[PDB]
RNA sequence: GGUGAACUAUGCCUGAAUAGGGUGAAGCCAGAGGAAACUCUGGUGGAGGCUCGUAGCGGUUCUGACGUGCAAAUCGAUCG
RNA sequence: UCAAAUGAGAACUUUGAAGACUGAAGUGGGGAAAGGUUCCACGUCAACAGCAGUUGGACGUGGGUUAGUCGAUCCUAAGAG
RNA sequence: UAUGGAUUCUUCACGGUAACGUAACUGAAUGUGGAGACGUCGGCGCGAGCCCUGGGAGGAGUUAUCUUUUCUUCUUAACAGCUUAUCACCCCGGAAUUGGUUUAUCCGGAGAUGGGGUCUUAUGGCUGGAAGAGGCCAGCACCUUUGCUGGCUCCGGUGCGCUUGUGACGGCCCGUGAAAAUCCACAGGAAGGAAUAGUUUUCAUGCCAGGUCGUACUGAUAACCGCAGCAGGUCUCCAAGGUGAACAGCCUCUAGUUGAUAGAAUAAUGUAGAUAAGGGAAGUCGGCAAAAUAGAUCCGUAACUUCGGGAUAAGGAUUGGCUCUAAGGGUCGGGUAGUGAGGGUCGCUUGCUACAACGAUCAACUUA
């Protein structure tokens, strides 16, 4: 059945911390342990070796990113923004 | 997997089921259509026992 | 199979002095051969081929020699004729007497 | 004008050590209900600068013994 | 704890005869540093072994560690110059 | 250095579809990879040893009574040859009814299932080595040197058992976990080679040669140090059985000890223990001290909470011996057709018949 309430994975924590911390951090968590599509087989194996490392087995792809989602929406607006102004230079 | 079963005998009580039910409702489903064939045509000279209202009135003047 | 098997000992080495009853020895026996549960349940499965001077036990029934020597231990206790005698191995299923 | 980081404080490089318990974190499944959302239920499963607690490691206390001691810092109980 | 022997000597030297302990995360087997002939065989007891000591790691003497194949020196780490 | 083979005018092998495979079947500079060469933790599986046990045999004790009794022997090195795995790889195949499938969820049309095969040999097994060894007894022979003379060294089982090495997962990190030393193999076709020889001899066999040191012992309440033959300190490794969850306790066997100036009486005194009616902290600054509890099994639980705790909250019930009962697994099947793939035998539905609900047998300690 359902195994925690609202604890969930961080109940290896429990009552240890400003409940603040472990109310932001179990998010963080929850970003960083996330498995990722590889674009080029289709399927899913991309996920944090490092907080910008972003490893993949299926047809073998790792990708420097973000933290603990890949790319940064940062990188999402660079990458429309080097590509779309490099539409608006080499275009 | 799930849970769902006891222990080995009570799982073969549970293939006593599953023999049970491929067997007894299988056939069962088998017999059943077999069984509405012609009970359809009982019905039909039913029908024919009340609406040969319109089979003794018309055709057969000639 | 139901094969008897051969137990063959020589007792004629203190009743060549006189000093011993082999006769009363496979009797101590012939009422006491744990066959079967009950000592002596001994129901045509043995033979007591005794002499007086070698007595051969060939008997399909579940036995060894050590036990017989078992056998012995109780009766030189019993009768106390311990150390006169040793039930001395030829080979396996082959033992003796003494006298000393 | 000479000597000590062997004691002691700190770094680096190569090596070694740590019963028996409680705890059930995540994952995943089985069922039920719900239109779904979801809701339970039954599990799996084996998390924790977690805990008891042994080896361990220190020493809080009785103000214990000692108090020319086995001892220039011992021994008893006790504790963490 | 008892008998024997041995010696002038037997609490302390042997042998038998007993009872106990550690009890195996051993009073077990060892090995590293460390010590270094202590090791081992004999003659002996000045003196020690706080009574004793006939015994010792005590005194006088001897004997004892074997390598193409096992560690050193190779390598490099911390580091040195 | 010889020998034999090789491999060749296809100058310096064969085959398989690929799997991959061998006794073979040249090579400068430049690279190349691999090894060395390195995180932890968890489960899970498997190797090896140990422990446990049966039968068979040889050795020994018990025995008023029982006691087929309590113990004892039953070994195989490096090294050779065979065998042997997870994993991996190629044909066939196209899958949804999705299937395959972990303990714990993973995969498949970028081919799953499945059906074929190819492959590392971890590993383990077999045999040799290596039985003569060793051992075990058993018998004589006598100063007997003690010599002779036999036999045995057999078959088990068992495991949430112990110890250890593997496999493959899984955890964790704003932590992601040595260096050189060394040796390949492939490019490279440098350069060199057969044609009557040619030869690497990574294919075999066949010659000789193996510095220097260290090595015995203690390794500790006497071989270390503490001033000491000082109750102080000094790095590493191996664990029998009962008992118990336990390396906890306690006993027992091996292993090893059995050493602490002696003697006689028992007065306060302390020291180290215990015991106390009744009352219970008044005593004490002050419950110091002391007393009380406790394991397992079932019940129950407050406040607060930062939700996880609190909580074992707190607080309730149980615990001999015997005779019984229940559940909790594994191997084999389901024949009058003389039957299958054969064509002493031979097996499914098995009542040259072609193939359709169960029963026979071995095994646990687990709760009730």
């Amino acid at each position: 059945a359902k195994r925690t309430k609202k604890v969930g994975i961080t109940g290896k924590y429990g009552v240890r911390y400003g409940s603040s911390l472990r109310r932001q951090v179990k998010k963080l968590e929850i970003q960083q342990h996330a498995r990722y599509d590889c674009s080029f087989c289709g399927k899913k194996t991309v996920k944090r070796g490092a907080a910008g490392i972003w490893t993949c087995s299926c047809c073998k792809k790792t990708v420097a990113g973000g933290a603990y989602t890949v790319s940064t929406a940062a990188a999402a607006t660079v990458r429309s923004t080097i590509r779309r102004l490099r539409e608006m230079v080499e275009a | 997997k799930g849970n769902a079963f006891k222990h080995k005998r009570a799982l073969v009580e549970h293939i006593i089921q599953a023999k049970a039910d491929a067997q007894r409702e299988k056939a069962l489903n088998e017999e059943a259509e077999a069984r509405r064939l012609k009970n359809r045509a009982a019905r039909d000279r039913r029908a024919q026992r009340v609406a040969e209202k319109r089979d003794a009135l018309l055709k057969e003047d000639a | 199979q139901k094969i008897a098997k051969t137990f063959t000992v020589d007792v004629s080495s203190p009743t060549e002095n006189g000093v011993f009853d082999p006769a009363s020895y496979a009797k101590y026996l012939i009422d006491h051969i744990k066959v079967e549960g009950a000592v002596g349940n001994l129901g045509n499965a043995v033979t007591v081929t005794e002499d007086g001077t070698v007595v051969t036990v060939v008997s399909t029934a579940k036995f060894s020699g050590k036990y017989l020597k078992y056998l012995t231990k109780k009766y030189l206790k019993k009768n106390q004729l311990r150390d006169w005698i040793r039930f001395v191995s030829t080979k396996t299923n082959e033992y003796r007497l003494a006298f000393y």
